[PDB]
């Protein structure tokens, strides 16, 4: 439909060093949505 | 002899007691082959018996519940009825004359169980003797019937099949009338866990909802008595209401935000009661934003209780001698009321939040305790990502007061500073380097480089390393000198430290702001170079110890990562020692578990030196695809346990639980997922970098990626797996088409039915996208009849899916409670659909492309919805797309397409002249396929296309950027149709006009079309292009040069070689190519040397 058009990746994102000490990463609540809603 | 059989009972359950080893199995083994029936009777026969032990009795119920959850289909059917209709009385009996209250709540649970499993068919009891039990249980005298029935009806919510017909009136008045006695407390609270349990059950039930609403201030109240009673089990029962039902709360939701508060404020409860109180609040506000903020009172007034929370901070002296990053706790106060803080701000949003806490932290900020300016700078930092708009026009300030505070007398004080730097800087990325570089970096640094205190130092490193992480590259150049200098001296003072004493905190973050630094300055990094690599080998070859561990691994990543900034060319000097020296990690380390640090810090170290050596890596794959391999394949632990068994296993080693429903809990182990995500995603990454080199282990990461796609426990690893499809069909090519259709067969059936299956947005586009890429790779011949038949039926699903959504949207709106921000929710999910669209026009652009002219008849079924996708009264993004997808249809299955375009072509024509760009583009580029591959069919809608794509392109406001790119397309169109269908353009009228509008710039495939026609036309003969003699060649040139800027690629293209050659062409005489060039910019002479160069 264009080339150009198709395959856009607009909406995502990527970065590298994984461990980051200062960091919101507590996050013990909230992201509650049980992808495993199977069973 | 029933008694031997009883002592012997008795003896074992004596032995289950105190089991040990030899028991617990010889136990196990007697009893795991028991006839069931002869189990039922004598677990029955062990319950009656009020001789023995309470222990026995607990134990035999606890057995007899568990025996029913677990097998009731093999040992109740199919046995007389007589035996069920004892065994029903009896239970009945056991729980009317039971008085110990533990015993009759087992009993109580036995019965809940056996009453869920004697439902059957759409939902009938089969038991009625049990609901008169029930009934005439609630409504008694004594305490111990009453009690038996509200248990019974907490366990099973829902032993009815007509409630909704009669009895809802006499469950409400049963509940009304036990949440009001004053005699027996225990039973107000069991009444409110049991009115909690009945409305969770019947979720979705506005009606049930707006009838049981009288019953909240007797709940609110029960909670209120028993929080007193050090009791929090109604309190747990509130928050799962306001995590599940919110709009239950709705009638009375100010009163209990008022008891919360109450809850929250009162000291004489311990930590974990006001901490739930709290939750509740927080619960509501991520939960049901709108209807909370309605009630700004409330969280004006619960803004100071959690700013209070953070306040409670122990005086410890043992912290600056502290050397390892222990866990904060998540149970003391202030950590609890952080995180709060931070959960609100996210979900109410900064509009709201950010007035009301701003002066209390700038209040606190001067306050001389070091606990409150701790705990300002603390809400300072945990506010920062929920109030992110409201904060950015305020930042300069708040910035400028915080690093004041880098330089405090107290090393807490500026602990929470450099916290509040580094937590700012990752949240208002890269606003924040780019405004406050010249400020942040030079404070950091000074609190770095002296200090007295170990732990200020280390964390000013990592606000360093946070801050650096986003800096863009070019802004940092002017600062890499004063940052290597002050991280190589104090490496080397922390060096000299770490050999004779053990300390290794601000070791590990100096070292990673170094690898920090080395990554985002990429190739700068080389003459600082030698300053590094020979004392980070010197920490690898020593910590060879434990608790070394993570400082091993941290060093192996900044050695990695360094050598990848300065290149293959730089690092092949010391590549083969450090390649001995991750030899000799891996094969030392591989011994310990799956959580040891040194498991994500050496794989992804392997993948960056593959990155770094290419193809020469191949020699060390077999090395790494071990361990990669095995942890890459590891199975989470899951266990699916009762409700009531789950407490007992208090341990909490590791152990996620979730409260399946109808009591049953379901648990997992989340220790490795995030090793399993890198290892899939660092697999993905060595089959892209090897492509054929990777051939030999293709089929192993094929056999265990196509499970993965069906792995919900992770995002990442679903994600990972879905990404290495392509990449695997590409790596295995090589071998010849039938090791590719193996391949293909192992993975197209996984992927069509993950398609339509998998519940994430993000995942599942991933996923559409990884099917459409593979459909791409192998053409013509890749899907059976069955694939088809399931991607169209997968494909309409998705798209009613899409269509029915927006009007579920439109009756989320003009709802109670709506604002601002459900707006900016509701066009995010119309985003996430809009994408999803997206990628369903991608799978059918690539079915298209590889079928052809043979898949017609399969699209047939999925032409309505499309159709439907181009109305005029949709937005515009679904009728770009639709548009889209019937432009591939005309590109790729002509010249069958006349078919259908009684559908398409009428709209095609009009939306030509659309207000929307993205539809003016699509039409565009449909009207220029038409002509191109469309044969004679579609000659006479040229002539009329012509004069409109004309009008659209010589209207004012076509250059700008936004409408730019729908006149490109529309100049490519008239282009398309003068060449390819000359006979009815005329084209000696509309060609003069043509040339005014070359060239195309932003546009890339249409614009080697269009240099392709005017290069046919100049390589032609005359006509327009070249008028009396060649005198128009200079505007020709003109345009050439204004077009060569990054538009021909220079990579020697097929249409660059032809425009270059003409260049050469006229370069014969010079008296032409002087007066052609003598008008032109320099910029337009360089540009014409480069070309003429280039090709």
């Amino acid at each position: 439909g264009g080339s150009t058009t198709h395959f856009q990746r607009k909406r995502r994102v990527r970065d590298n060093m994984t461990k980051k000490m200062i960091t919101q990463r507590t996050i013990g609540k909230k992201k509650q949505r049980l992808n495993k809603r199977s069973y | 002899a029933a008694a031997a059989e009883q002592q012997q009972f008795y003896l074992l359950l004596g032995n289950l007691l105190s089991p040990d080893n030899v028991v617990r199995k010889q136990a196990e083994e007697t009893y795991e082959n028991i006839p069931g029936q002869s189990k039922i009777t004598f677990l029955l026969q062990a319950i009656r018996n009020t001789t023995a032990a309470e222990e026995a009795r607990q134990m035999a119920a606890v057995l007899l519940r568990r025996l029913l959850s677990s097998a009731f289909d093999e040992v109740y059917p199919a046995l007389p009825s007589d035996v069920q209709t004892a065994i029903k009385s009896e239970l009945l009996m056991i729980i009317q004359m039971e008085t110990q209250s533990s015993m009759r709540k087992k009993v109580c649970d036995i019965a809940a169980e056996l009453a869920r499993n004697l439902i059957d068919e759409d939902g009938n009891n089969q038991w009625p003797e049990g609901l008169k039990f029930l009934f005439d249980s609630v409504s008694s005298q004594n305490v111990g019937l009453r009690e038996a029935a509200l248990h019974i009806f907490w366990n099973f919510p829902g032993i009815f099949g007509n409630q909704q017909q009669h009895y809802l009136d006499v469950i409400k008045r049963m509940l009304v009338q036990c949440m009001q006695d004053q005699e027996h407390p225990s039973i107000r609270t069991l009444s409110a866990r049991a009115t909690a349990a009945f409305i969770l059950a019947n979720e979705h039930n506005v009606a049930l909802f707006k009838h049981f609403a009288d019953l909240l201030p007797g709940f609110l109240q029960a909670v209120n008595d028993s929080c007193y009673q050090n009791d929090d089990s109604v309190l747990k029962s509130l928050v799962e209401i306001a995590d599940t039902v919110p709009k239950y709360l709705r009638p009375h939701l100010e009163a209990t935000l008022q008891l919360s508060l109450k809850l929250c404020g009162d000291t004489s409860l311990n930590n974990m009661q006001r901490q739930l109180a709290l939750e509740v609040i927080v619960t509501l506000s991520e939960t049901a934003a709108a209807m909370l903020r309605k009630h700004t009172n409330i969280v004006a007034q619960t803004i100071p209780q959690m700013l209070a929370m953070m306040v409670d901070l122990e005086e410890d002296e043992d912290w600056a001698n502290a050397d390892e990053l222990e866990d904060d706790d998540f149970d003391s106060n202030a950590v609890a009321g952080e995180s709060a803080l931070d959960r609100m701000a996210c979900g109410l949003g900064g509009k709201l939040v950010l007035p009301m806490i701003k002066e209390h932290i700038m209040q606190m900020l001067q306050n001389p305790d070091w606990k409150y300016r701790h705990a300002g700078l603390m809400a300072l930092s945990a506010i920062g990502e929920g109030c992110h708009q409201q904060m950015e026009g305020i930042l300069n300030e708040i910035v400028n007061f915080v690093l004041l505070f880098l330089q405090d007398p107290h090393p807490r004080v500026r602990y929470a500073a450099c916290n509040a730097v580094g937590q700012m800087a990752t949240d208002f990325a890269p606003g924040f380097q780019k405004k406050f570089h010249e400020k942040v970096i030079a404070a950091l640094l000074q609190t770095m480089e002296d200090q007295g205190n170990q732990r200020v130092q280390a964390h000013a490193a990592a606000a360093l390393i946070n801050f650096t992480e986003d800096c863009p590259k070019s802004l940092l150049i002017p600062y890499l000198d004063n940052l290597v200098k002050h991280l190589h001296s104090i490496m080397v003072l922390k060096l000299q430290e770490l050999i004779q004493k053990g300390t290794k905190l601000v070791l590990e973050q100096v070292v990673t702001s170094i690898a920090s630094v080395a990554d985002t300055a990429e190739e700068k990094f080389v003459p600082y170079y030698d300053l590094f690599m020979p004392s980070l080998k010197h920490i690898v070859e020593n910590a060879v110890q434990k608790e070394l561990r993570l400082l091993r691994g941290k060093t192996i990543e900044c050695i990695s990562l360094i050598g990848l900034a300065v290149g293959k060319e730089k690092f092949m000097q010391d590549a083969s020692d450090v390649m001995q020296l991750l030899l000799k990690t891996q094969t030392d380390f591989n011994d310990m578990e799956d959580d040891d640090p040194q498991i994500s810090y050496m794989i992804s170290a392997w993948a960056r030196m593959c990155k770094i050596l290419g193809k020469e890596f191949q020699q060390y794959l077999p090395v790494v695809m071990g361990p990669l391999m095995k942890t890459a394949s590891i199975k989470p632990e899951v266990a699916l346990l009762d409700t009531q068994d789950m407490e007992n296993m208090s341990d909490d080693d590791g152990w996620e639980f979730v409260n399946l429903g109808d009591q049953q809990s379901f648990g997992i182990k989340t220790a490795g997922l995030e090793e399993k995500s890198t290892a899939c995603q660092m697999l993905v990454c060595y089959a892209k970098e090897l492509k054929e080199g990777f051939v030999e282990y293709t089929e192993q990461v094929v056999k265990l990626m196509v499970p993965l796609l069906k792995f919900y426990f992770h995002d990442g690893v679903r994600v990972a797996a879905a990404e290495s499809m392509p990449l695997l069909l590409e790596c295995a090519r090589v071998r010849g088409p039938e090791y590719l259709t193996q391949m293909w067969h192992f993975m197209c059936d996984a992927l069509i039915k993950a398609i339509g299956t998998e519940p994430d947005s993000d995942v599942l586009s991933e996923i559409m996208h990884s099917f459409a890429k593979c459909i791409e790779v192998m053409g013509d011949g890749c899907l059976n009849n069955e694939h088809f038949e399931e991607l169209g039926g997968i494909l309409k699903a998705k798209l009613e899916e899409h269509f029915k959504n927006q009007e579920l949207r439109q009756v989320k709106r003009q709802d109670e409670d709506y604002d601002e921000q459900v707006e900016e929710s509701l066009q995010d999910e119309d985003d996430n659909d809009v994408y999803i669209l997206t990628k369903v026009s991608d799978i059918l652009h690539s079915i298209f492309s590889s079928y052809k002219e043979k898949v017609l008849p399969w699209f047939e079924q999925l032409l309505p919805l499309i159709v439907n996708l181009i109305c005029p009264h949709r937005p515009w993004p679904d009728r770009q797309w639709g548009l889209c997808i019937f432009d591939d249809v005309i590109e790729h299955c002509s010249p069958a397409s006349f078919k259908y375009a009684e559908y398409f072509l009428r709209p095609m024509l009009q939306y030509v002249c659309d207000n929307s760009p993205e539809v003016r583009q699509a039409a565009a580029y449909g009207l220029g396929v038409m002509a191109q591959y469309g044969g004679d069919n579609y000659r006479p809608f040229c002539t009329e296309a012509l004069p409109l794509l004309v009008r659209v392109i010589q209207s004012a406001d076509s250059k700008t950027k936004e409408n730019v790119n729908a006149t490109e397309n529309c100049i490519s169109a008239v282009g398309k149709i003068m060449k390819f269908k000359p006979d009815c353009v005329n084209v000696e009228e509309v060609l003069p006009h043509w040339l005014s509008w070359l060239p195309l710039h932003e546009d890339k495939e249409e614009a080697v079309q269009t240099f392709n026609y005017l290069c046919d036309l100049i390589e032609s003969n005359h006509p327009i292009v070249l008028g009396p003699n060649n005198t128009n060649l200079p505007k020709i040139f003109s345009i050439i040069a204004e077009g060569e800027m990054h538009e021909a690629i220079k990579h020697e293209d097929p249409c660059a070689k032809r425009l270059a050659n003409v260049v050469r062409q006229v370069q014969t005489s010079g008296g032409l190519w002087t007066e052609c060039i003598a008008q032109l910019s320099p910029e337009q002479q360089a540009a014409i040397q480069e070309l003429l160069n280039s090709a």
